[PDB]
């Protein structure tokens, strides 16, 4: 469906004016009919942008209703109600029991849809966004008369009128222009002003200079244009379609989720049935056979489980937020863990999108700047007279001025009127040299010549501020070659001296150098006039030569560019060392795009391209083996010619990739690339031509205050200060709450086996039930809870960024080794603590271990008010059920006391408990309100009646206390092989 | 006692509820407290 | 093969097997300490039995006998149960010194036969004749039912003194010794009729206290028979035989807490 919107848009620039106005029955002056347009209308549709049909929140929150552990407690529920109505219908039944744990289970269901509804959240208004760059109304000729429109009654042919200060309402054909300036951001990320005149200037229809787009804006000058394309067959309205319409898919962490539910499912069904059939077999009435099926649901199913994950998600989102990071989609918190491939925009992204000065060349000599925000680099130079004098420069022969009001904030950050180059130049000189309005007051301007296309140059003429002279001195800045064959002396260290060759070659060096930085690059000359030549009132004219432009002194050269962030080089660095690919992909042009890439370190020192070796070695591009080149540039215009296959290929072959000038589309192409290779991507951008990306992209990170809101609309992660070493960060919290989620997943698992054997011997061995089905949920709902969520404050066993990505096909977040441990061994001696404390309670009341065999017959027999025990006396029903119940509660507490323990050797995978410590604040207040609970649901009078929870003596409390122990001693020792012997026995049979 | 052995068929519930309810509320303001060593 | 190889899947056999059979001796150890510290002689609680349950010979569906007098089959159900019960009074079941004693034929007071230790043989039980309970196959029109107090080691049922006001105000009243049951429904459509140990609606002191069933096998707990020969018919009767004394208490959950729910029907 959007392929056909992943490919390169065909126009119509080739054509002449005349012939554009056949193709849509159009007027070149005159413009449309009132008529013609609004049959037009009708024809083609609206000027409007169509949002994609959403799916309704209903059928969301539903779907979760229905995911395995759901199912399953939705059988339990349903079949409580089963055993009510055969009861209701049979012997009257004056109780409650399956009635209202038929109640319960059902609003365990719902309750637990809120949860993962919550989780499973997607807040997308992409198309929304793209409607917004749509103006309210556009100017039209209609009938040979201008008048104002609403924009989506504008249609394909008519004349359409643009000025400064105004959106391009429309795909247009440029037919007039005056001055037309440009902001093609929205296409490229780059915001610097591209000329619009009616001239065909590139067989690129996104390069040429005759053509407008919907989605950007006229910053100057006025143009007049018939429009080609509206609404969504636009260009950039395609790119909202394909952005908006964009299939989301499942995330890492979701895929795991229903792993582990399919797993414990399986388990649930085969004991579930097993045993059902296992009792008819040995003669049970089909009454019990499915009472006994409810309590193995309940067993089975781990009640509390997916809202823990959820919590532990939502406390690490939490903790992200608290460093500028926020984060939109609660599953994108684990996907920048699982992360090997970042994409990576590189304008307001890896860079700041701000000319800045990044090198000077005088005194024959390249001096560098600080190119940082917050500048963290060091001087360059201060003392050289040289530097004041092309530094007086720099200030005087400048126009632009700071925004009024900003002397609050630092310089870099500040809005500056005027072009990007005189901005830098202005935040260069006030950084280094205090104010520039003050050098532009001692120095007062009165003659100047600005920047001419053809001049290739820019001077002025001030009073010098000099009390001594007060004369007038003559400074320019232009092309460094045609400042060069102005020039006849240089200012060396102070003294002005001949232009020899020498200083000449040594010019070409400095400029070569800095121009292969991908600076672009300014020369700087002076000229103090003769007094004699020059009274001070001697006129000068701008417009007819009136003074010397030959024979001036060259001060010297600077340089700038958009320099990254100061926190990029060594984010891309980490990202790394973690085994995360880094690719660059932009908008801008590749000798651009390949300079940040060293400056940042996603092409590494020494690394080639093709073409590279070619030049090196001085031979042709062909006869250079491609397998030699780790590093490769593409160009976006040769990327709109390779297949997919071949597009593979590049991506196999080369470790550092830079993808330049591409188009939104392509930027969506590249990350489907590597995600096809099936790996795991991150996109990071600013720009709307990100958008795409970073809608197919596993998580989307969006730049806070340099990002559009497009981008921000498709992302999953803001990154609300640009801070790019939260990406860092985020990789980090990911692989943690990852492992953590682990711990937690073993620790709620592990308590499940001492919740379904009891049920088991209740039937093999028919004696009385040990715990019950309400006192399951008083442990998955309530005691385990708080424990299991305090796993997510865990501390790193190791440095986890010093590891790879984990193999999503491989490394699942629950495998054998998690339920052979949780189930087949720390399970097993939970389980056998709370018989013991059952056993303890049963014999301590006058009923033995040995005569409770067989005997649940005559114990739940509700008219036998005289069971005999091991000492000869006699039992009502009501007496020994008291007894039942209060083991049911002491089977509980073991349960909460073997979880002690559990709690610490959850606590870690490798680690003893004596290497990690007892750091964990929110883990020992789980234990505290753990304990708290167990004890307030025992004692509490009136507990015995809605839970059946009986007051338990001081001595029923330490029964589980030796198996608790027990658990704590064995996994140490089984951890302490782990570690001794990194072999793998101990360790491919039971670490996590 | 002799026939007067009443005491081996009673047992303080009452006491051993009010024992057991102090401890539940001490341990949760113990918990609180060292859960709100920071927040 | 599923998981691993052969190799693999011994030694994760190897394992289970011993760490299973480590686990179970370790299990019945701390099930041999239990045992240890307690007593053959007497449990170590007693609290949950306290107040002594009555129970009846006649297995109520529930909580109610109601049969026809018309038919055979309609009671042959209680029938078997009543039999079960009184078949264990037999005389040929008592029979010598040992273990058995003649004691009094009127009830009495209590008899200490020592400690709760085995520093003696078997603690003697006195003799209850099945022929004590005058009138009562059983009674096919009008139940005749039989009541029993739940068995409690060093249990001394201790009778109500006639020192205020009592429900079957001072009659037959034989204060020091005998442990009444006076059954009940207003709603006084009926005839109660008590048969026991020396004519007498209770259960003889001489009887006490229970030594356990390691201390005291054989022994025999004394019935009172109860016979309702009501001169109403085929309608649901809420009766309740209710036994008094200073140990002797009830609750609205244990129907069964020293007292009875008939519920008769002879639906004739
Ligand atoms: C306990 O006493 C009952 C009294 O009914 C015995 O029942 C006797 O059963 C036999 C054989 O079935 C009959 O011939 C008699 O008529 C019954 N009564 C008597 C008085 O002998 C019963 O057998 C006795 N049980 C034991 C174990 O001795
Ligand atoms: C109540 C009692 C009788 C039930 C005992 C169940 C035992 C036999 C179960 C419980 C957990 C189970 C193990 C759980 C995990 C694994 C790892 C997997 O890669 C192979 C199977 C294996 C090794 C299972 C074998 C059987 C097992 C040990
Ligand atoms: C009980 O049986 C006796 C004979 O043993 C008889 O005289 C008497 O009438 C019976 N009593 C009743 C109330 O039927
Ligand atoms: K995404
Ligand atoms: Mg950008
Ligand atoms: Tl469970
Ligand atoms: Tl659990």
């Amino acid at each position: 469906l959007d392929e056909l919107k992943k490919e390169v848009s065909m126009d119509d620039h080739k054509l002449s004016l005349d012939e554009l106005h056949n193709k849509y029955g159009t007027d070149l002056t005159r413009g449309l009919t009132n008529a013609r347009a609004k049959e037009i209308l009708a024809r083609d549709g609206p000027n409007s942008l169509t949002p994609p049909p959403t799916t309704p929140e209903w059928i969301k929150f539903c779907r979760q209703l229905f995911g395995g552990f759901s199912i399953l407690l939705w059988i339990g529920a349903i079949l409580c109600f089963l055993a009510y109505g055969i009861q209701a219908a049979t012997e009257d039944e004056p109780a409650n029991d399956n009635l209202y744990l038929g109640v319960v289970l059902s609003t365990v269901v719902i309750v637990t849809g809120c949860f993962s509804y919550y989780q499973e959240a997607k807040s997308s208004r992409i198309m929304d966004s793209f409607k917004n760059m749509v103006p309210q109304q556009a100017l039209v000729i209609r009938d040979g008369e201008k008048s104002t429109i609403n924009a989506e009654f504008v249609v394909a042919g008519d004349l359409v009128e643009v000025k400064g200060g105004d959106r391009i309402p429309a795909d247009l054909r440029i037919i007039s222009a005056h001055g037309c300036k440009v902001d093609n951001s929205s296409l490229t990320g780059e915001s610097e002003p591209q000329t619009r005149s009616p001239e065909f200037s590139s067989e690129n229809p996104l390069e040429t200079r005759n053509i407008a787009f919907f989605s950007t804006n006229c910053v100057e000058g006025t143009a007049r244009g018939v429009v080609v394309y509206t609404g969504d067959r636009t260009v950039m309205g395609r790119i909202a379609t394909l952005a908006s319409g964009l299939e989301v898919g499942r995330t890492p962490i979701a895929i795991e989720i229903e792993h582990f539910i399919h797993i414990i499912t399986g388990v649930a069904v085969f004991l579930g049935v097993s045993f059902f059939i296992l009792s008819l077999i040995l003669g049970y009435s089909w009454l019990e056979a499915v009472i006994f099926l409810i309590g193995i649901i309940v067993a089975n199913v781990p009640e509390g489980l997916l809202a823990t994950v959820t919590v532990c998600l939502t406390l690490t989102a939490k903790r992200m937020a608290r460093k500028n990071c926020l984060v939109k989609n609660l599953e994108a918190v684990e996907t920048l863990g699982s992360t090997s491939t970042i994409c990576s925009d590189k304008t307001g992204t890896l860079t700041q999108n701000r000319m800045t000065v990044a090198h000077m060349w005088f005194d024959n000599q390249i001096h560098e700047a600080d190119t940082t925000e917050n500048q963290s680099g060091a001087a360059f130079d201060k003392t050289s007279a040289t530097w004041s004098a092309l530094s007086r420069i720099a200030a005087l022969c400048n126009r632009a001025v700071f925004q009024a009001g900003q002397d609050n904030v630092p310089i870099l950050k500040r809005s500056v009127a005027g072009d990007a180059s005189e901005s830098a130049l202005l935040k260069c000189i006030e950084l280094c040299c205090g104010s520039v309005q003050g050098m532009r007051d001692r120095n007062p301007k009165i003659v100047e010549i600005p920047f001419n296309s053809t001049n290739k140059y820019q001077l002025s003429i001030h009073e010098n501020e000099k009390s001594s002279e007060s004369r007038y001195l003559l400074v320019m800045k232009g092309a460094p070659e045609r400042i060069l064959d102005r020039c006849s002396t240089i200012l060396l260290n102070g003294a002005e001296e001949p232009l020899k060759e020498d200083m000449k070659e040594a010019f070409q060096n400095a400029y070569l150098e800095l121009g292969g930085l991908g600076e672009r690059v300014l020369g700087f000359c002076h000229f103090a006039l003769p007094e004699d030549k020059y009274n001070e009132g001697y006129p000068f004219d701008a417009d007819e030569p009136n003074f010397p432009t030959t024979d001036l002194c060259f001060v010297g050269l600077m340089a700038m560019i958009d320099p990254p962030r100061a926190a990029v080089p060594d984010a891309v660095g980490k990202c790394r060392s973690a085994g995360i690919k880094v690719i660059m992909v932009t908008g801008d042009h590749p000798i651009t795009a390949k300079a940040i890439a060293k400056g940042v370190g996603i092409i590494s020192e020494g690394n080639e391209t093709i073409e590279d070796i070619a030049a090196r070695l001085n031979i042709p591009i062909g006869q250079v083996n491609p397998r030699d080149a780790k590093a490769c540039v593409v160009h976006g215009s040769d990327l709109k010619d390779l297949s997919t296959e071949v597009l593979d290929d590049i991506l196999h072959y080369h470790t550092e990739i830079v993808f330049a000038r591409t188009s939104p589309q392509q930027k969506l192409i590249i990350v489907e690339g590597c995600q096809r290779q099936g790996a795991i991507v991150a996109v990071t951008g600013d720009g709307v031509n990100d958008s795409p990306a970073l809608k197919k992209a596993d998580i989307g990170v969006a730049m806070g205050i340099s990002g559009s809101d497009v981008s921000k609309q498709a992302a999953d992660m803001i990154l609300l200060d640009d801070n790019f070493a939260s990406i860092v960060t985020g990789v980090e919290e990911g692989r943690l709450i990852f492992d953590n989620l682990k711990k937690s997943i073993a620790y709620t698992l592990t308590s499940n086996i001492p919740e379904i054997t009891p049920f088991l011997v209740f039937i093999i061995g028919n004696v009385p039930l040990p715990l019950g089905t309400v006192t399951i949920l008083c442990i998955d709902l309530g005691t385990d809870m708080v424990p299991a969520i305090s796993l997510a404050y865990e501390q790193a066993e190791s440095d986890i960024m010093k590891r790879q990505p984990r193999n999503p096909k491989t490394d699942k977040l629950v495998n054998e080794r998690l339920i052979s441990m949780a189930y087949g061994q720390i399970g097993m001696i939970q389980a056998l603590g709370g018989f013991f404390s059952y056993f303890v309670i049963l014999a301590e009341n006058g009923f033995l271990p040995m005569d409770l065999i067989g005997k649940r017959v005559r114990w739940d027999d509700r008219w036998i008010s005289d069971v005999e025990d091991s000492f000869g006396q006699q039992w009502t029903y009501e007496q020994r059920k008291i007894v039942e119940f209060t083991c049911h509660t002491s089977f509980f507490i073991s349960i909460v006391v073997v979880q002690w323990a559990d709690l610490i050797i959850c606590k870690t995978r490798r680690n003893s408990i004596f290497q990690q410590g007892m750091k964990n604040k929110i883990l020992i207040f789980g234990l505290f309100e753990e304990t708290a609970l167990a004890a307030f649901l025992s004692y509490c009078p009136g507990t015995d009646v809605a839970l059946r929870m009986y007051p338990l003596k001081p001595s029923w409390w330490f029964c589980a206390f030796p198996y608790s122990l027990i658990i704590f001693l064995y996994d140490e020792m089984r951890r302490f092989i782990i570690r001794r012997s990194p072999g793998g026995w101990v360790e491919q049979e039971t670490y996590y | 006692e002799g026939p007067d052995n009443d005491e081996r068929f009673t047992y303080d519930y009452y006491r051993l509820r009010v024992v057991g309810l102090i401890v539940a509320a001490v341990l949760c303001v113990i918990g609180i407290i060292i859960l709100l060593a920071g927040k | 093969f599923l998981g691993r190889t052969g190799s693999s899947w011994f030694k994760i056999f190897l394992f289970y097997l011993i760490f299973y059979g480590c686990l179970a001796g370790i299990f019945i150890g701390t099930i041999q300490v239990l045992l240890l510290t307690l007593s053959d002689f007497e449990p170590k609680y007693q609290d949950r039995v306290a107040p002594p349950g009555l129970s009846h010979a006649p297995y109520a569906i529930k909580t109610e006998i109601s049969f026809s007098i018309s038919n055979p089959k309609s009671y042959e159900s209680f029938v078997k149960s009543m039999h079960k019960l009184m078949d264990l009074y037999n005389e040929s079941s008592q029979a010598g010194n040992s273990p058995f004693e003649d004691c009094s034929d009127t009830p009495a007071d209590y008899i200490k036969r020592g400690d709760l230790d085995d520093s003696q043989g078997q603690k003697k039980a006195c003799r209850f004749s099945r022929m004590w309970l005058k009138n009562c196959g059983y009674a096919e029109g009008k139940p005749c039912v039989v009541a029993k107090l739940n068995r409690i080691i060093g249990f001394y049922p201790k009778p109500l003194k006639n020192t205020t006001d009592l429900p079957e105000e001072l009659q037959a009243n034989y204060n020091q010794y005998v442990l009444p049951l006076r059954c009940a429904a207003r709603e006084k459509i009926g005839s109660i009729e008590y048969f026991g140990l020396g004519g007498y609606a209770g259960f003889p002191l001489q009887y006490y206290p229970y030594y356990g069933k390691r201390l005291q096998k054989k022994y025999l707990q004394p019935l009172l028979a109860i016979q309702f020969t009501n001169l109403t018919q085929n309608m649901e009767l809420r009766i309740e035989c209710k036994v008094y004394g200073e140990n002797i208490d009830y609750s609205e959950k244990d129907r069964f807490r020293g007292r009875f729910e008939v519920k008769i029907e002879v639906k004739s």
